């Protein structure tokens, strides 16, 4: 039943709940990555607000989404699960109806579709 | 199926379609309804052809052996009376549906017999799927007491209106007059108004149009 | 299930000029499958001609059943048998079989030897006679078979233009129809001589 | 799916040179038992068109409020509710093909067959047909059930072609139509002595006539007719 | 059908309409169901008409052989061979018979042999499809020994409000009247009986 | 139970020109034995110089061609009334048959009109939707009686060149709109001879660049 | 109906008939059982006309838009799948289609999926479906090499679907040969059965039955 | 069904009939030879009801012999299968019809030519090059009528079975357990009891 | 059941036999088939036991709430509701329905709603498994505005006989007097009324 | 049907499937693999109703290894096995239910021992030293039953099969083209590519 646009365009043609958004990106933690001629690695930065955590089990920031990719971000972790699952959900599917595991940029594709629908829903 | 019977002053007529069918199709552009049981003894038929055929010329087939044996002429109540046990014996698995007339020492007479075995007498009657067409007719224009001519005239009217109403009946109208006193007068195809109009076209191929395999006499002589 | 429809086939006859013409395909399938491609439907007993489609063993049986008859009938009668009364013969042989009857769609065709005139008749499986002055059709393909006659036919054609007429009739009608074909013989039948042709069709 | 349980008979009709006909009997049956005897199975909807229906009563009492309601809907905010934008034969008749066909297509007929008569704006006679199946058909005359088989073979006698309407007048016509209904009095088991019949005339009108009775029956000719074929007394 | 026999001081009397159907067609609208087995037997046909006329038949020329050797026959004696033929044969007959006859010693008589074969005698009995509802009318105005006008009233009265609500029967109404004085057939036509 | 569906008979055929084609029916609709009508016609112009025809279950086809009208219309407003061609026609068609693929239209239909080329076009479908584009094509009740015959004489099958010893095929010249409606004609009064469901009056609409014509001929009404 | 494919050494042959019926009714001689999906991928028709027609060129449809979408030609497996899973959402319904999907990918080479209406997916080097697939079957079977040169695969299936069009009643009209290889199919005519018979019979001395 | 084939050559007929006796669930024979000798120079193969099947060949068997002995001689093959397609074409009528099929395939002696008749339980008859009864005919008719010559050798007919059998082991549902095979020809019929490898 | 309502010169009245089966059982032989669904508008059913109590107890429900918001219903109001839910639940009800109601301004009004749907306004109706029975009996006894005597005699012959032929009727005769006097509700005997 | 087989021995699973897919009246494919990977140390076999049968399969592997990625863990054969059996449990009651029968082979890495699991369409789950679906069981349960020992080697199991095949091509009356054997054990799942001579 709930349905207000929260999403909306202000005057100068901006919408701020998106960019509010990109604010929550700055303040995570950090992630890079750099692809070589063979490779690509991923590294991500790990907080010190409190450090006495069981890294055993603590989720890591770096997930496999199948067998042949990974996804690691900046943000808000929660979030990161819902398009982390969905995108695993998804490369599940595509392996079933294509016969074939999903490319970098198909995947990429639909992740970014997700969020984009999430700033216009 | 289009058949009726009339009777008039000094006798009785009766008339049929000549339409067969087999589902859809005209299995029988002109076939002859009327079937004759004795020279004045006159019955059409409508159901399953070869059956009203077939009881026909059996029962026909006795009247002339009870006629020779008894030396009298044959009697329209024999011919009824012979058609309806038969009938009744098979249960109605014999599909014919016939109205029986003619003229006998006794005097005209006019029956229906169906199926089953049943029977009825009137002075005019229909049966066939063309039934209700002629009977509305009947019913509309007989009248006691008509003329010879009248009589051809309302017959073959009704006949007419199952040609025209009922896709189980066409073609031509066939007659059959029984007098008291005369001969009786079958007038095959009283009435043909359902001659095809000329085609368009001939079809006649150039010899020589069809591909031949091989060829050979055949041998008739013994 | 319809025994009218197990074997597949065609018969049709036609009257000309001072001569009759029948003619029939060469299929014998069962069902779908095709199996013999040289089943003639058409036979013969002095100068009467009679055509049979419908259920194969029936086909085969009733000519058995008429060789066997009009070989009797002329020892007995000193003369071949005429068309008019096989036509009867034919009637009253399959109304005897009234409530478990032959499959058949039989047809008669011939010249009486005495009036010299052409004759062709036809036969539902229990006996009714359809005698047609022009032509007569049966089999499986019926239907094409009155389409094609209503249209091709015209009356009085010489023997040599109804063997032309005929036989276009068959064919086309023939090749709308799954279960008929596969060969076909045409029969041109004059008072003084009989012609036996095998035309060329589609063989599918 | 349903089944037909209060019926009514044979509806007939034609047109002739300045209108249409059309009559039905006032018998609502129920199986074999003659039940209802009042039963009007001509409904007028304005003064141009008179709807005829057979078939199941409980459903024909059903389109008459479909109509009436036509009538009412129509009038809305329609200042020429009675001049150009009254409600025509033919729209009358569209409408209830409409709901014919839906009804068969949604497998819940109403069981009936219709024929809708009446004088278009223009002064055409309208006449047409429609089932519960939802098919349709004009022709110079019309009847549903039993008349189809007895009452058209007598009207086509009259009107047997289009050039036929022009030379039929209003006196031959209705004298063609209280015939078929006697002639289904005599052979239609399930037929009424009673029956309405309606004129519609480009000239004067409608006229709806109530109670009419089949007279002028040869019945006498039954004293002569005495067992089933040998019996003499 | 509507069929009935009433017993009356003078002998009997047999009524009953005259439509025959094939679904809703009337295929006979004069149909004559009151049928002779005998000079004063007659009977009541209903049920199917094939079944009742070879019923019928075959009653008659047991009677009329009977009487070659026995002389005449009673009513008994004929309302006993059409029960005999309907219960032998049962299950291949759709016949509703009524047996009415006159007797000198006896005067009328009525058997009714319903479908299953029994017989029942009675001073009265009705019917066919179209008796059904006529069983009160019939019950609450009839009376043992009326006179030859009240009985033919009675039959009038009760087969037209038979005709009238049954679709199975119609056309005029025929009488057979049975008494030491010989038989009459009356008719009457619909332009009487309908306005009763 | 209730039975949705009906069959009112009647048969239609399309043959196609080099620069026209026809689409031609009977007029007569039927239920069982009965004749609802002589005069219905069945052939309709639907607009773009494209006749079609529903033949079988008459409400059905009534339906389908209302329908498909209603696809033109709509066609015309959201294409600038740009023409519909009869190769797009069809692919329409299909859909709309096909949309009702477990509760199908029980009919046959075909429609005629001109390629965009000029040429004349003829289109027949499926109950369900499937299509082909040909030369000619009979369909309804007497299908079966006439397309053989147009199968010999407008694709001139089974047809040699004589003395060539059945090794040459009869060329295949094309009909002028005269020759055609000889065939039309005499289709319909062979069909009309053998099927009963076939009469009363012949309707054909002949298309070209200019437009949508009719002529009208009587069929025996038997 | 008849229709084969089948994989060699020159990349694959696919041959049909081109008949249609409706009960013992022949109700055409020209029916195209081929799509081309595209440049290099082709459908097979048997069972229901309209299905399989209806339903095929509804996956061309598909085909393309994955195209679109993915700047890449669809797969032989995965269009094959599309119209297996489409089919199978209608399982029960009374679809009727026996299908073949026959084309060439650099990633797949020659590639041959069955697929039917009943939810049944194979890959293969060999499928005869239809009404006369066991006549098709007899002749192929027994002259099958992986070694036929283009020209003798080409008249193997032509052949092939030849003995169908003869001993199935409900096969014939004429045959449409096709040839895949990577640079997509090559259509090889359409030869009516009608002169094909006899040229075959003549020419190769068979259908010794039959005469002449 | 089992298989039954029948070919005939220049100078001989062959015939070939499936060794598989399978009971619902169970193959409970595979040496079972479905065919009776009806006299020296004619043989009969048979397919259908369990019991019809021998009850029938028998019959028929015992009837030939019987004219056998009574007129010294041996009914041409076309006299003896008429006679068989006779006795079907009454079983079709009869209270329990026979349900049978067979293949008759026999060398006439006067002729001096082999003949093969394929009938099946209507009392349907036809003359042919080659014929099966049941499903095989639905592969081997084609087959045949791409492979098959008339001036065959018997040699030859041989390796045309051995096509049709292995088409039929190839795409046939059931194992039907190989094939017996036997030669008709002017000396008389022989087993050829190597075909399970020739 | 055996039900009927008549109209006469000071109103109506309903009557019914009071017997229920199950088959050849009677479950209830003093069952009340007269049912109240307002002040002066009363039904008789006939049919399924539980379907028409079913209707008749929504039929009340619609007609206290009518009353509540619209004054009193007419007869014919009444009459509409129980048509309205017979004819849209006429393939799962099984009632056979007669609505009878007292007015000051119409007097006595019956409409008898059959087992399709329909409605039919007359001056009486019979309905019922009995009915049948009775046609001709009351299509020639009934007349117009009779008086509450000759009325409450005409329906209890009526259904005397009624009960008399029909199996599925019978125990006691219940009728219900509506006029400008009120409601009354009047039992017969059979010890009175089969010796009628 | 189909054959489906299953046996645990002492430290394998091993599973044979026929390879024929047959229509009708035609052996379509003679080399289909009725089988598919669940986890590494999980495989289904399975036989039933021609669609559902691969498309109940696949959705299955889809959720077993969505559940591995997220998990980063592979379930143990029994969790698997439960989690089948629940899903075809939903089936039997929906509209249109899954026609499949399954046999579940896995080595339970953490137990370390094999686990063969038969579970038929309506969702029946058995634990078993060895099974089938079909008819196959009713020769294969019997002669297990007298063949079997707990212990046996890999290589015994293997000729523990051959023998229920031989059997089977004996017996059986459909001719399945062979079997397809596959081994589970604690390096993974393999498939013995020489069975048709072993």
């Amino acid at each position: 039943g709930y349905d207000r646009a929260l999403s909306i365009f202000s005057p100068d043609g901006h919408i701020f709940q998106v960019e509010y958004a990109l604010e929550a990106v700055k303040r995570g933690t950090c992630a890079v990555g750099v692809k070589g001629k063979n490779c690509v690695v991923l590294g991500c930065e790990r907080r010190s607000t409190l450090k006495l955590q069981d890294t055993r089990i603590t989720p890591s920031k770096v997930s496999k989404i199948d067998s042949h990719v990974v996804l690691s971000f900046s943000g808000l972790n929660a979030d990161s699960r819902i398009l982390i699952e969905k995108a695993r959900v998804e490369a599940q599917s595509h392996r079933l109806t294509l016969e074939d595991p999903v490319t970098v940029e198909y995947l990429t594709r639909y992740v970014a579709g997700v969020q984009q629908r999430y700033t216009q829903s | 199926t289009t058949i009726v019977g009339v009777k008039f002053n000094n006798g009785v007529v009766i008339a049929a379609d000549t339409r067969s069918t087999q589902g859809p199709i005209v299995a029988d552009k002109n076939c002859a309804k009327l079937h004759r049981i004795s020279p004045k003894i006159w019955c059409a038929g409508a159901g399953t052809a070869a059956d009203t055929e077939a009881v026909t010329q059996l029962i026909g087939s006795n009247i002339e052996l009870h006629s020779l044996y008894t030396s009298r002429e044959p009697r329209v109540v024999s011919a009824l009376q012979m058609l309806k046990q038969h009938l009744f014996k098979y249960q109605g698995h014999i599909g014919a549906y016939l109205i029986v007339a003619g003229v006998d020492p006794t005097g005209s007479h006019l029956f229906s017999i169906h199926a089953h075995g049943s029977t009825d007498v009137g002075y005019y009657l229909s049966l066939g799927s063309g039934s209700l067409a002629a009977m509305a007719v009947l019913e509309s224009h007989w009248k006691q007491d008509l003329t010879k001519e009248e009589a051809i005239k309302l017959a073959s009217d009704a006949i007419q209106a199952g040609i025209w109403n009922d896709l189980g009946s066409g073609s031509n109208v066939d007659v059959c007059v029984m007098e008291i006193g005369k001969d009786a007068e079958y007038l095959r195809n009283y009435l043909t108004p359902n001659v095809r109009e000329e085609k368009q076209k001939s079809y006649k191929f150039p010899r020589g149009t069809t591909a031949v395999l091989k060829e050979s006499i055949v041998n008739i002589c013994d | 299930s319809d025994p009218s429809s197990i074997n597949g086939g065609i018969v049709v006859a036609m009257t000309g000029k001072d001569c009759v013409a029948i003619a029939c395909d060469l299929r014998l399938g069962s069902q779908s499958l095709g199996v013999s491609n040289k089943f003639e439907k058409i036979f013969h007993y002095g100068h009467v001609f009679l055509g049979i489609t419908g259920l194969a063993t029936d086909v085969t049986t009733l000519n058995e059943m008429f060789r066997y008859k009009t070989n009797l009938y002329k020892l007995k009668e000193e003369r071949a048998i005429e068309p008019e009364t096989f036509t009867q013969l034919v009637s009253s042989s399959l109304y005897e079989r009234r409530f478990g009857p032959y499959f058949v769609g039989p047809v008669v065709a011939g010249i009486n030897s005495k009036s010299g005139k052409p004759f062709i008749a036809g036969f539902d499986l229990i006996g009714c006679i359809d005698e047609a002055k022009d032509f007569i059709v049966s089999g499986t393909a019926s239907d094409q078979l009155f389409g094609m006659c209503e249209s091709l036919y015209e009356p009085n054609l010489e023997p040599e233009d109804l063997f032309e007429t005929i036989s276009q009739a068959l064919l086309n009608a023939a090749d709308r129809d799954a279960l008929s074909g596969w060969g076909a013989v045409v029969y041109i039948i004059k008072k003084d001589e009989v012609v036996k042709r095998y035309l060329k069709m589609r063989q599918d | 799916t349903q089944q037909p349980i209060v019926t009514g008979t044979s509806v007939i009709s034609m047109k002739y040179d300045n209108g249409v006909i059309i009559a039905a009997d006032n018998l609502g049956s129920y199986g074999s038992l003659l039940r209802f005897n009042g039963v009007e199975r001509l409904i007028p909807v304005g003064d141009n068109t008179v709807v005829g229906i057979s078939g199941d009563i409980s459903d024909m009492q059903h389109i008459e409020r479909l109509l009436k309601d036509l009538v009412t809907e129509n009038a809305y905010d329609n200042p020429l509710a009675d001049a150009e934008e009254a409600l025509e034969p033919s729209y009358i008749f569209e409408y209830l093909a409409t709901v014919m066909y839906q009804r068969r297509s949604k497998m819940n007929p109403l069981w009936n067959a219709i024929i809708v008569a009446g004088v278009q704006s223009n002064g055409d006679q309208f006449l047409r047909y429609v089932n519960l199946l939802g098919v349709t058909y004009s022709s110079p005359t019309l009847a549903t059930g039993f008349g189809a088989h007895m009452a058209n073979p007598l009207l086509r006698k009259v009107v047997d072609r289009e050039s036929d309407i022009p030379k039929t007048t209003v006196q031959v016509a209705e004298e063609a139509i209280v015939n078929a209904m006697r002639v289904l009095y005599y052979r239609d088991a399930r037929s009424s002595r009673n029956f309405s019949l309606a004129i519609i005339d480009k000239n004067t009108g409608l006229t709806f006539k109530k109670n009419l009775q089949v007279e002028n029956m040869k019945w006498d000719f039954a004293k002569d007719i005495k067992g089933y074929g040998t019996q003499k007394i | 059908t509507s069929i009935m026999a009433v017993t009356f001081k003078d002998g009997v009397i047999l009524g009953a309409d005259s439509r025959t159907t094939t679904g809703a067609y009337i295929a006979n609208r004069v149909t004559d169901k009151l049928t002779r087995v005998h000079d004063k037997i007659w009977c009541c046909r209903s049920g199917s008409a094939a079944d009742t006329q070879a019923i019928a038949d075959i009653v008659q020329y047991h009677l009329e052989l009977y009487t070659s050797q026995y002389g005449t026959p009673s009513t008994e004696t004929a309302a006993s061979v059409f029960k005999e033929l309907c219960y032998e044969n049962k299950d291949n007959l759709t016949a509703g018979i009524i047996v009415a006859g006159y007797d000198d010693k006896n005067k009328g008589e009525v058997y009714t042999i319903p479908l299953g074969g029994s017989v029942h005698k009675l001073p009265y009995a009705i019917a066919g499809s179209g008796s059904t509802f006529i069983y009160g009318y019939c019950d609450k105005n009839f009376r043992e020994n009326m006179s030859k006008e009240e009985t033919v009233d009675f039959i009038k009265h009760s087969l037209s409000q038979a005709i009238k609500w049954d679709g199975s029967s119609g056309g005029v109404i025929r009488m057979v009247v049975l008494t030491a004085a010989g038989v009459e057939r009356l008719i009457f036509y619909p332009d009487e009986y309908e306005q009763l | 139970q209730f039975n949705p569906y009906g069959d009112n008979g009647g048969t239609i055929l399309g043959i196609a020109g080099e620069d026209f084609a026809v689409l031609a029916g009977d007029t007569r609709n039927i239920t069982d034995y009965s004749i609802n009508s002589r005069y219905e016609p069945k052939v309709f112009d639907c607009g773009d110089n494209i006749v079609m025809s529903a033949n079988g279950f008459a409400a059905d086809g009534d339906a389908l061609v209302k329908r498909f009208k209603n696809s033109v219309k709509w066609y015309h407003f959201d294409h600038n009334d740009k023409k519909l061609s009869i190769n797009s026609a069809a692919r329409n068609i299909q859909h709309l048959l096909y949309g009702k693929r477990f509760f199908p239209y029980y009919v046959h239909t075909i429609i005629a009109g001109l390629d965009e080329d000029g040429k004349g076009a003829v289109y027949s479908f499926d109950p369900v939707g499937s299509y082909e584009r040909e030369q000619c094509r009979a369909g309804g009740a007497a299908a079966s009686l006439i397309m053989p015959f147009l199968d010999n004489q407008v694709n001139f099958k089974n047809q040699y060149e004589p003395g060539t010893n059945g090794k040459v095929k009869k060329p295949l010249k094309y009909l002028s709109v005269e020759e055609v409606i000889k065939l039309v004609r005499d289709s319909f009064t062979s069909a009309t001879e053998r099927h009963i469901q076939v009469g009363d009056g012949l309707e054909i609409l002949i298309v070209t660049k200019d437009g949508v014509r009719k002529e009208f001929y009587e069929l025996k009404r038997d | 109906t008849t229709t084969l494919a089948f994989r060699f050494q020159g990349g694959i042959i696919v041959a049909v008939d081109s008949r249609a019926t409706a009960g013992n009714w022949v109700a055409s001689q020209t029916v195209k059982k081929v799509i081309e999906i595209n440049p290099f991928l082709l459908g097979t028709m048997a069972g229901g006309a309209a299905d399989c027609q209806f339903w095929e060129t509804w996956l061309g449809s598909q085909c393309r838009l994955h195209e679109l979408r993915e700047k890449e030609r669809i797969s032989v497996a995965a269009a094959s799948k599309i119209l297996s899973n489409l089919v199978y959402q209608y399982k029960g319904a009374g679809l009727s289609m026996g299908t073949m999907i026959c084309g060439y990918t650099r990633k797949e080479g020659p590639t041959i999926y069955y697929v039917d209406s009943d939810g049944t997916r194979l890959k293969g080097d060999i499928f005869c479906v239809g009404s006369g697939q066991t006549f098709a079957y007899g002749v192929l079977d027994s002259n099958y090499k992986w070694d036929l040169s283009v020209e003798d695969a080409l008249y193997l299936g032509k052949r092939s679907i030849l003995a169908a069009a003869h001993r199935d009643a409900y096969s014939g009209g004429s045959v449409n040969l096709y040839h895949v290889t990577e640079d997509g199919w090559i259509y090889h005519g359409n030869h009516d059965v009608g002169e094909l018979f006899w040229k075959v019979k003549e020419e190769e001395g068979s259908f010794n039955n039959v005469i002449g | 069904m089992d298989i039954i084939l029948g070919i005939r050559v220049q100078d001989s007929v062959i015939l070939a009939s499936s060794k598989a006796v399978t009971r619902g669930i169970s193959v409970l024979k595979d040496s079972d030879d479905k065919t009776r000798q009806l006299s020296p120079h004619t043989l009969m193969s048979f397919a259908g009801e369990a019991g019809d099947t021998v009850q029938f060949a028998e019959y028929i068997q015992a009837n030939i012999q019987l004219y056998s002995i009574r007129e010294d001689y041996e009914l041409s093959p076309q006299a003896v299968s008429s006679f068989v397609r006779q006795e079907l074409a009454k079983s079709i009528r009869s209270r329990r019809p026979y349900q049978v099929n067979v293949l008759i395939g026999g060398y006439d002696k006067k002729k001096n030519k082999p003949e093969l008749y394929q009938i099946d339980y209507l009392g349907t008859k036809v003359e042919l090059p080659y014929g099966a009864h049941g499903y095989s005919g639905f592969y081997t008719f084609s087959l045949l009528d791409h492979h098959y010559r008339p001036d065959m050798t018997t040699e030859e007919g041989l390796d045309l079975l051995k096509l049709c059998v292995q088409e039929l082991e190839k795409r046939m549902p059931m194992d039907f357990k190989g094939v017996i095979v036997k030669i008709v020809d002017k000396d008389g019929i022989r087993q050829v009891d190597d075909f399970q490898a020739q």
